[PDB]
RNA sequence: AGUUACUAAGGGCUUAUGGUGGAUGCCUUGGCACUAAUAGGCGAUGAAGGACGUGUUAACCUGCGAUAAGCUUC
RNA sequence: GCGAAACAGUACCGUGAGGGAAAGGUGAAAAGAACCCAGAGAUGGGAGUGAAAUAGAUUCUGAAACCAUAUGCCUACAACG
RNA sequence: AGGGGUGAAAUUCCAAUCGAAAUCCGUGAUAGCUGGUUCUCGUCGAAAUAGCUUUAAGGCUAGCGUGAGAUCACAAAUAAG
RNA sequence: UUCUCGCAGUCAGACAGUGGGGGAUAAGCUUCAUUGUCAAGAGGGGAAGAGCCCAGAUCAUUAAAUAAGGUCCCCAAAAUA
RNA sequence: UUGUGGUAGACGAGCGUUGUAUUGGAGUUGAAGUCAAAGCGUGAGCAUUGGUGGAUCCAAUACAAGUGAGAAUGCCGGCAUGAGUAACGCUUGGGAGUGAGAAUCUCCCAAACCGAUUGACUAAGGUUUCCUGGACCAGGGUCGUCCUUCCAGGGUUAGUC
RNA sequence: CGAUGACGUUGAUAGGUUACAGGUGUAAGCAUAGUGAUAUGUUGAGCUGAGUAAUACUAAUUGCUCGAGGACU
């Protein structure tokens, strides 16, 4: 079609789910839509294994997924996260967080769902 | 009963809200509110505040009981509309109109006011044959 | 296409026919006792078993 | 796209100005009528 | 074996009820045609008409004019 | 009825010739619904004044088409101005 | 600046528009041509022919059809010779 | 059915048959004269058949005789040699 | 007795509506008018009753109709239909706070762009739409506690520009 | 989209965990040498948007509704 917006592609979609999975590591509760949450949660657990090695390796491997926020920054994202976020769930070979359903949006009646994690 | 409460006109569609409008009639108060607390409707909020100031005015204006009240009849009245213009091709500005609903509720209590309407007709009728005929009295 | 005709009350009604409403999924939750959406947390704060959430 | 009316508003202001209007009889009979008519507006200067 | 129910989503048929809708029922310090007494101008002493202002009174209409919602004589 | 009963040559339009509409009515005097209640208030409802709230400011009355609701009648095997 | 202007011509352009712009007036110009003209009832009841017309879907005259006036059966057909 | 007076309306007819033409004796064709219809007349038949046949509608009738035409059913009516 | 089919057209008999002077009447003990009804007329019309409405109307005889409404791609107004239909007109996410209400409110921080201009001096034009506080009916293609929204208050200061 | 089908906690329905096929190819780092372009053991090294097995680690909850008395002969 003509010039009109992209709105949600691939790279879009990566990107945000980057920013959600950075996220959910900083704070540990994420209101987000479920339907992209699942892929979310995929890639949050698949990271959380991968950053249980600590090691050199694993810090580059966390080197492509982090991205600041208000307060709390990459740096101490990395060191929080290798000092007792990892560690926490070595005895949990995988399911590592649940996502409860809430209610749906106010503004488009989309699904919205809150991910967490307990251990 | 009637325990009516009208909103009196304001914008809103009557064709979006009357569809939850008839959703709602027939059943209790108690067993609508809960389901009506869930949905995302931008005509759902109105409604949950229609429903609380209609059970307040049932329980305190007209000293209801509420235990037994269910929805008699949801209207929503034809209300007044608005004109406007729309940039469109060709600077044709097309009129878009803008509708409203005189939005009102009835809450019954009593098992009746369903042939008591009628009863009501045949005494109004039983009254005109009753002038008719008295008219007819000694003619 | 073009109409050269309208639509009717009879058959606008009977295509609205399949316009009709459903209910939703409706559970009770006894820790703050109502009737919450099914598959759902309640506006209370619990989806289940402990209290997931905040009171609003 | 530019429109057929640009607005440059001395060359309006030298159209009915009414010292511009009072050099012709034709511009005085015209604002004389249209004072007739009760309009509210007679030149760019008396609105 | 026969066999009609309930169903009704919705429709239409009669009745009543409620919502625009302003329509007729009624009227207007409002316009229209006139009759009759009068007259047929004003103005460089700066007419009118506008801008501007003038509130115990925000805005507007109106009156007024630096004496500015009004002054003097009778 | 002059477009001109409402602040009509108004608004609006074409810079400009010029075109040029719309709508009044509460009540009897607001004497405007105090009281109480839901809600953020708007709004609405009981209460009261008011003869009358079919007199609540959308303000003498408020038709039908149109939109709904329900008494009963039938229709989901039916080629139908 | 419009029985005007502009135009390396294309009837280019001249207020989103040009075989000669818009605006008010003559003007209710004209219209053999279109379209339509709203309460009820009762009776009788044609033509689409002929002739003419710068005349052909137009107009005119006899004609018919009706209302009414007169003739009075000598009139007309009606059927037989 | 003739005259007197006014008002019209029609000349823009069609269809089938009869005597024709032109055509191409082809036409659901055309200029004609006659018959009949409609226009200005629906009715019954022809499965329907605007112009063919039978035929001429104050109205209601749930009466009969009839015309064209039909009488195994739809759909009204039959059999006998 | 002919009849009562008959367009064009000829012709006849009428009905109602208002006001004009009436003979008369009713009406807050309900008039005009509105809705309905299960009346009378071949019909123009008239009732009668029932409901609103609380203040005018009509019966009978002549006068005049801006008089009697089916079409004029008739005029205006309202209401639909299509219909939830095409689309929502150059672009994100999370977190904290306020509000009762969180994606359209603010705030923190990320990606994305222009960056010979998505920066700035300005001219011209709009000519106070600018700022603060309140509110968000109405305009915002949803949105709202928000606006370039409305209201109240306030704001642009030249000797060389 | 409605809808077909399975699993719905005592769950193998889907997902995470390790395991495998297969493929990108020799990775990062460590040590070697050429200062450096470079190749070497590591190194057939990883993991996958979606392939496959178990594992309940998580979700499908400690949820609700219609739905049976055989009418008539």
């Amino acid at each position: 079609s003509y010039i009109n917006k992209p709105g949600k592609t691939s790279a879009w979609r990566v990107m945000t789910v980057r920013q959600q999975v950075s996220a959910v590591l900083a704070y540990g509760k994420i209101e987000t839509t479920l339907k992209k949450a699942k892929n979310t949660q995929k890639r949050l657990d698949k990271l959380i294994t991968l950053a249980k090695v600590d090691n050199f390796n694993n810090r580059r491997q966390v080197k492509k997924w982090l991205l600041n926020t208000n307060l709390f920054d990459v740096d101490q994202l990395m060191d929080h996260l290798f000092s007792k976020v990892a560690p926490k769930y070595e005895k949990t070979p995988g399911g590592y967080s649940r996502v409860l359903k809430l209610g749906p949006r106010r503004g488009d009646a989309t699904e919205m769902a809150i991910l967490q994690l307990t251990d | 009963m009637i325990a009516f409460a009208k909103q009196f006109r304001v914008r809103i569609s009557p064709q979006k809200a009357r569809l939850v409008c008839q959703l709602i009639v027939g059943k209790k108060t108690a067993d609508a509110q809960n389901i009506l607390s869930n949905t995302p409707k931008k005509a759902a909020t109105l409604i949950a505040k229609l429903l609380n100031s209609a059970i307040a005015n049932a329980t305190n204006n007209h000293g209801m009981n509420g235990d037994a009240l269910y929805v008699f009849e949801c209207v929503a009245n034809q209300g007044p509309s608005m004109k406007r213009t729309i940039p469109r091709a060709k600077g044709s500005s097309n009129m878009i109109t803008k509708r409203s609903s005189n939005l009102v509720v009835k809450l019954s209590d009593n098992p009746n006011e369903r042939q008591e309407l009628i009863k009501q007709q045949k005494a109004l009728v039983k009254k005109r044959v009753e002038g008719q005929q008295k008219a007819k009295m000694a003619r | 296409a073009v109409q050269q005709r309208r639509s009717s009350k009879h058959r606008r009604d009977k295509r609205r026919s399949h316009d009709a409403l459903t209910a939703q999924a409706l559970s009770v939750c006894q820790k703050c006792g109502k009737k919450k959406l099914f598959h759902r947390v309640c506006s209370c704060g619990m989806y289940g078993d402990l209290r997931v959430k905040k009171a609003y | 796209m530019k429109r057929t009316y640009q607005p440059s508003k001395l060359k309006r202001a030298k159209t009915h100005g009414f010292l511009a209007r009072m050099a012709t009889a034709s511009g005085r009979k015209v604002l004389k009528l249209r004072r007739k008519k009760q309009r509210a507006q007679l030149t760019v200067s008396s609105e």
